[PDB]
């Protein structure tokens, strides 16, 4: 059937005299043959436009300041980590047994090995604290 | 003219202890930007699922919100008294407007 | 977290009404607040939303150039300007907030807006 052939931006009409047409507006196509297109997301709410549509690309979406796009797509709006645990796939996870973050917007990076260094462990490190060492 | 939510089934009757599957189904693909609302006769709704997954703070771990696409199901595992009510998805895709679905009534035999 | 909605009651078709929604226990000022209206028997409509700039206001289809959302962010109160109203307007208005989820998290309990057609 001919519709395979429509461009990105395009839909198959029914309308004869045309095998496709342009996409309306606040609609994308973003491949070849869709038989409809598809309405824009809006980056409206918690939301702040990113990109804008074209009939060939979606919206894409952006978050506030002090917060981070979570989810397929920025399907959320988590807010910034916080000091002892890092932003992973799946959110904001505390930190493993052994490491630490000190900080907002931080990674989990490990304690220092104190023993390495010729030292002791004075004070035990948390997950938003790092090792205090001492002199062995 | 804009997306349409439909949830399957209307209604479900089903006996304590056992888990629940319900349907939602969006008239095109939507990513995952659904909510979950539970409401009970008179009160107004609670927010038990946003982001298709994510559970709201409070809500029991038997709620679980799974899908992305065009099809997402609630489920309820060891569906408990306090778990009989009117189930709607809402889809925040678009904001102006957002749209939910018809609700499926979940019931006792 | 509260939302108080005010002012429904019964009305004659052609005529208005002025639904209030008072909140407290959150910020107000940086919530998108919104109304969603639920006809007995049916489900949930989206009706209206205001932005926290208080710039944007977003309308249904079928309450455009007949309602008006505003707010007071001074006395934390967010209004519904129901003018012209029509009996398929007949439902419970619920005033609702999404602060940093993309659902909405806290619902009003309503205000029951009646048409006598």
């Amino acid at each position: 059937d001919p519709c395979s052939n429509c461009p990105a931006g395009t839909f198959c009409d029914n309308n004869r005299n045309q095998i496709c047409s342009p996409c309306p507006p606040n609609s994308f196509s973003s491949a070849g043959g869709q038989r409809t297109c598809d309405i824009c997301r809006q980056c409206k709410g918690v939301f702040r436009t990113r990109k804008e549509c074209s009939s060939t690309s979606n919206a894409e979406c952006d978050c506030t300041p002090g917060f981070h796009c979570l989810g397929a797509g920025c399907s959320m709006c988590e807010q910034d980590c916080k000091q002892g645990q890092e932003l992973t796939k799946k959110g904001c996870k505390d930190c493993s047994f052994g490491t630490f973050n000190d900080q907002k917007r931080g990674i989990c990076r490990p304690w220092t090995d104190c023993s390495l260094d010729g030292k002791s462990v004075l004070v035990q490190g948390t997950k938003e604290r790092d090792v205090v060492c001492g002199p062995g | 003219s804009d997306i349409q939510m439909t949830q399957s089934p209307s209604s479900l009757s089903a006996s304590v202890g056992d888990r629940v599957t319900i349907t939602c189904r969006a008239s095109q693909s939507i990513g995952s930007t659904l909510n979950w609302y539970q409401q009970k006769p008179g009160k107004a709704p609670k927010l038990l699922i946003y982001g298709a997954s994510s559970l709201q703070s409070g809500v029991p771990s038997r709620f679980s919100g799974s899908g992305s696409g065009t099809d997402f199901t609630l489920t309820i595992s060891s569906l408990q008294p306090e778990d009989f009510a009117t189930y709607y998805c809402q889809q925040y895709y678009t904001w102006v407007p957002f749209t939910f679905g018809q609700g499926t009534k979940l019931e006792i035999k | 977290v509260q939302l108080l909605e005010s002012g429904g009651g019964l009305v004659q078709p052609g005529g208005s009404l002025r639904l209030s929604c008072a909140a407290s226990g959150f910020n107000f000022g940086y919530s998108y607040m919104s109304w969603v209206r639920q006809a007995p028997g049916k489900g949930l409509e989206w009706v209206s939303s205001i932005g926290s700039t208080s710039s944007h206001t977003y309308y249904a289809d079928s309450v455009k150039g007949r309602f008006t959302i505003s707010r007071d962010n001074s006395k934390n109160t967010l209004y519904l300007q129901m003018n012209s109203l029509r009996a398929e307007d007949t439902a419970v208005y619920y005033c609702a907030r999404v602060y940093s989820s993309p659902g909405i998290d806290y619902w009003g309990q309503g205000t029951l807006v009646t048409v006598s057609s």
